[PDB]
RNA sequence: GGAUAGUGGCCUACCAUGGUUUCAACGGGUAACGGGGAAUAAGGGUUCGAUUCCGGAGAGGGAGCCUGAGAAACGGCUACCACAUCCAAGGAAGGCAGCAGGCGCGCAAAUUACCCAAUCCUAAUUCAGGGAGGUAGUGACAAUAAAUAACGAUACAGGGCCCAUUCGGGUCUUGUAAUUGGAAUGAGUACAAUGUAAAUACCUUAACGAGGAACAACUGGAGGGCAAGUCUGGUGCCAGCAGCCG
């Protein structure tokens, strides 16, 4: 009895459930990106939601007005760090139209794929799943991370595991052990 | 035109007063607020209930087909009132025996009858802790 | 490790007695013991002790121990255990093992013990203070021929009293308590007569069958008899006068055959001759007789030698007219065709019909055909 | 019979030894290459579970 | 005037006849504790709020008090009305809507565990105690994150096409095979050392750990609403399906 923990019930559903012109667009989206669920598209539309109606409550009110102002720049520094939103579209209005998109080509599972490193892109979520990639000093292990803009010049292999330097083979180990005998 | 209705700005009264007055011509307002529920409709007012079978009855459908649909007449516990409960799919009353503890449910219509069965308004589910789902479907046998 | 009773106590629920060779038991680790319907693991609640005489036999407090050693025996408070059956090896499994199997070798001493309980049967209920007493009440009622359907333990409460009413359609005497050496709320005895059981509590265990067979023995004793009337007992008759003609029909017979009642059909055959026909009418049934003055439930074989005077009703068709159609001559009998077989067996009473009859049964028919 | 006659009168065909299917993302990239990339053949209309060109 | 810690018809004595009422009094019902709130979500609104915070009632049902600054106390007392123990039959002792646990009621709800290290709390009190409170167990109540294979060359064959004297190079890319091949990995198990009141568990890792037979995904559908079989064999107004049309 000291405090009820709170938590949130993030990812939402679709009112109709077989419109099938949805399906085809939802799948394709799957198809590029390499997503296991619906859920995982649906991440972003309640997520990006909830920034169009910040944006419809401050777009409303008068201009060169307090709250207006200074929460909407707030929106806006954030969308622009994260690397959503582009330089030369600081307007508030830009934000309405962001699109799905956006949000899906700036993850850890499509950054990997475009610098290099994994290649056919289903190959980079199984890079990410197996502790590869240490972004700073520190393994990040989960698909939907979120890249910070900044903090893309340090996207390497890290100093252990594979690709590193000190783990050799757990397959090579039997090679390693039954060669040497030969 | 006025449409009747009082367009006053002291009318509050009246506007409140007429309405709770024309509430009672809906039907789920008004057997929420008498409570028909409690009093009838043989369960508790509630989703589902226990009972004893009696005897296995066959009843016959409706008008443009023709078949007997199979069912079971049923002691309520809780209640103490009878009932004519549904089997479902093929033969399944085998398993549900003569003498033995039965949980019922709704059909889905909020009481009335369903499909082609004459006044026959409950569903037959479990036997003795074990579905007909796995009865039916030979995954594990009734104690 | 054996298990020697399953008594139902207070705070506990269904604790179990059990007789130890050789072991150690500690206030924790789980056992692994036998259901009836499922192979049970589970851990111990507490453990008693008697201090220093008796089981049970009646009373009720104990001692609280938190490790015991063997050889002794002891109660074991424990969960779920509701049903556990009496004989089983009581193992324990400390670090190791899924062990069993030995729940196949003692679940044979199961399937084979409470057989004589019809699961689907036409009634009635026992409820036992332990399981031991339980098994041998079942056996003790099997060869005594009363049918037995269904079985518990413990104390009796009003949801375990519809357990036995799916019978009160059917018999409706053949659904009744036989409760041994356990008590009752009320609450139950509040729901039992009532609608309409009805209770017999009894802690010997034959009176719990005396009490039963002298109270079954009086409304077996009112279903036959009485039929009395329905079933019709057939007779010959010789009309010797004719008291009144129509309106109604009294007629002076005398009885040579078999038994009368009030209301047996009657029959005066005019004897076809060619056709086998008569045809089956003689208005009633006889509501009323008079020998002299006194109206009987009758005549056989030949009580009185003075003739009977009869009184037959009017239901179904024309009567009869005295002289035209039948007379003095024509001797009566009874209506039996067919249909008063249906009647005939009714078993278990025999007699009557006594086994002095009939034997005029092989007589009729025919007679009419 | 009056109580469940065709769950015991009919023919009894049993399970096969199919290969596998693959679950997750396997199964979602099987669904994006049959209908969108390797284009399946269509006259008129699409047809998702075909059937034999017979009467 | 009396009582009260103190105001008051709170209570008496002698007077006066007033007070509330279609702006709904008075009575009845509530499967009614009041709010802070929760559910749904254009704008307005509908329905719920036993329940983690605040206030008020009650300790089986009613009255009655003692001690203390504070009690009509109930893990304190005196009766009566229910229900209940132990009797050597003289009399003794009673109150889980605290914590586990057993009955019963039911559609319907957890272990008779470890500990005062934290949060705070009481005394004469740094030290003692605390089923308040914390730590495990049971737990598909909800919610958050996301393993079930990925890349190869061959083997099967399609797509682009320099050119289409016929070919075919196949320079570029793809889907199909119990072909196969090297590389990963925690699900597991497990020295230690962290973790902790002491232990589990997570996080880090010594050792061991995947080849389709496994380390194997279920659940409900395929006439219309509504995404998806005019597919073989059985059934023949029967057995069954079907929210509704059938």
């Amino acid at each position: 009895p000291r405090a009820p923990r709170t938590y949130s019930k993030t990812y939402s559903t679709p009112k109709r459930p077989y419109e099938s012109a949805r399906l085809d667009a939802e799948l394709k989206l799957a198809g590029e990106y390499g997503l296991k669920n619906k859920r995982e598209i649906y991440r972003i539309s309640f997520q990006l939601s909830k920034i169009r109606r910040a944006a419809r409550d401050l777009l409303t009110r008068d201009e060169k007005d307090p709250k207006r102002l200074f929460e909407g720049n707030a929106l806006i520094r954030r969308l622009v760090r994260i690397g959503v939103l582009s330089e030369d579209k600081k307007k508030l209005d830009y934000v309405l139209a962001l699109k799905v998109e956006d949000f899906l080509e700036r993850r850890l599972q499509t950054q990997v794929y475009k610098l290099g490193l994994a290649k056919s892109v289903h190959h980079a979520r199984v890079l990410i799943s197996q502790r590869h990639i240490a972004v700073g000093k520190q393994i990040v292990n989960i698909p939907s991370f979120m890249v910070r803009l900044e903090s893309e010049k340090h996207i390497d292999f890290a100093r252990t595991s594979p690709f590193g330097g000190a783990r050799p083979g757990r397959v090579a180990r039997k090679r390693a052990a039954a060669a040497g005998g030969e | 035109m006025g449409k009747g209705k009082p367009r006053g700005l002291n009318s509050a009264r009246k506007l409140r007063v007429h309405r709770r007055n024309n509430r009672w011509a809906e039907t789920t307002y008004k057997k929420r607020l008498l409570g028909t529920a409690f009093k009838s409709s043989p369960f508790g007012g509630s989703s589902h209930a226990k009972g004893i079978v009696l005897e296995k009855i066959g009843i016959e459908s409706k008008q443009p087909n023709s078949a007997i649909r199979k069912c079971v007449r049923v002691q309520l516990i809780k209640n103490g009132k009878k009932v004519t409960a549904f089997v479902p799919n093929d033969g399944c009353l085998n398993f549900v025996d003569e003498n033995d503890e039965v949980l019922l449910a709704g059909f889905g219509r909020k009481g009335k009858a369903k499909g082609d069965i004459p006044g026959v308004r409950f569903k037959v589910v479990k036997v003795s802790g074990v579905s007909l789902l796995a009865l039916w479907k030979e995954k594990k046998e009734k104690p | 490790a054996t298990i020697l009773e399953v008594k139902v106590v207070e705070g506990f629920g269904t604790t179990i007695d059990v007789i130890l060779s050789n072991g150690y038991l500690r206030e924790g680790d789980r056992i692994v013991l036998c259901g009836m319907n499922g192979p049970i693991v589970t851990n111990i609640r507490a453990l008693l002790t008697p201090q220093p005489l008796r089981e049970l036999r009646l009373k009720s407090e104990y001692q609280h121990h938190k490790e015991v050693k063997a050889a002794l025996g002891v109660k074991i408070a424990a969960n779920d255990l509701e049903k556990a059956v009496s004989g089983s090896r009581l193992l324990v499994v400390g670090p190791d093992d899924d062990e069993e199997e030995m729940m196949d070798d003692v679940m044979e001493d199961l399937t084979g013990l409470l057989d004589s309980v019809d699961t689907s049967g036409r009634g009635v209920v026992v409820q036992a203070s332990t399981l031991g007493s339980l098994e041998a009440l079942l056996d003790f009622l099997k060869d005594m021929k009363i049918p037995v359907m269904s079985v518990g333990l413990g104390p009796v409460y009003k949801r375990d009293i519809m357990k036995a009413c799916t019978m009160l359609e059917k018999a409706p005497e053949l659904a009744v308590m036989l409760c041994f050496d356990v008590k009752v709320d009320k609450e139950a005895e509040q729901y039992a007569a009532e609608q309409h059981i009805k209770i017999f509590n009894a802690d010997i265990i034959y009176h719990l069958f005396d009490a039963f067979t002298a109270y079954q023995k009086e409304l077996l004793e009112k279903r036959r008899a009485e039929f009395i009337g329905d079933a019709t007992f057939p007779c010959v008759l010789n009309t010797l006068q004719i008291i009144n003609k129509r309106g109604p029909m009294i007629i002076g017979v005398d009885v040579i055959e078999g038994s009368l009642k009030i209301g047996t059909p009657i029959c005066a055959v005019k004897y076809d001759p060619a056709t086998k026909e008569r045809i089956t009418l003689l208005l009633g049934r006889v509501t009323s007789l008079e020998i002299n003055h006194q109206s009987v439930t009758e005549v056989k074989k030949g009580q009185t030698n003075a003739g009977v005077a009869m009184r037959l009703e009017d239901p179904s068709g024309q009567q009869p007219i005295w002289g035209r159609h039948v007379d003095e001559k024509d001797t009566l009998y009874s209506h039996i065709t067919r249909r008063s077989i249906d009647t005939l067996k009714d078993p278990a009473f025999r007699d009557q019909v006594p086994k002095s009859d009939w034997m005029l049964i092989r007589k009729l028919k025919p007679v009419f055909g | 019979a009056r109580a469940g006659k065709v769950k015991s009168q009919t023919p009894k065909v049993e399970k096969q030894e199919k290969p596998k299917q693959p679950k997750g993302r396997a199964y979602k990239r099987l669904l994006y290459t049959r209908r969108f990339v390797n284009v399946t053949l269509t006259n008129g209309k699409r047809k998702m579970n075909p059937s034999p060109s017979s009467q």
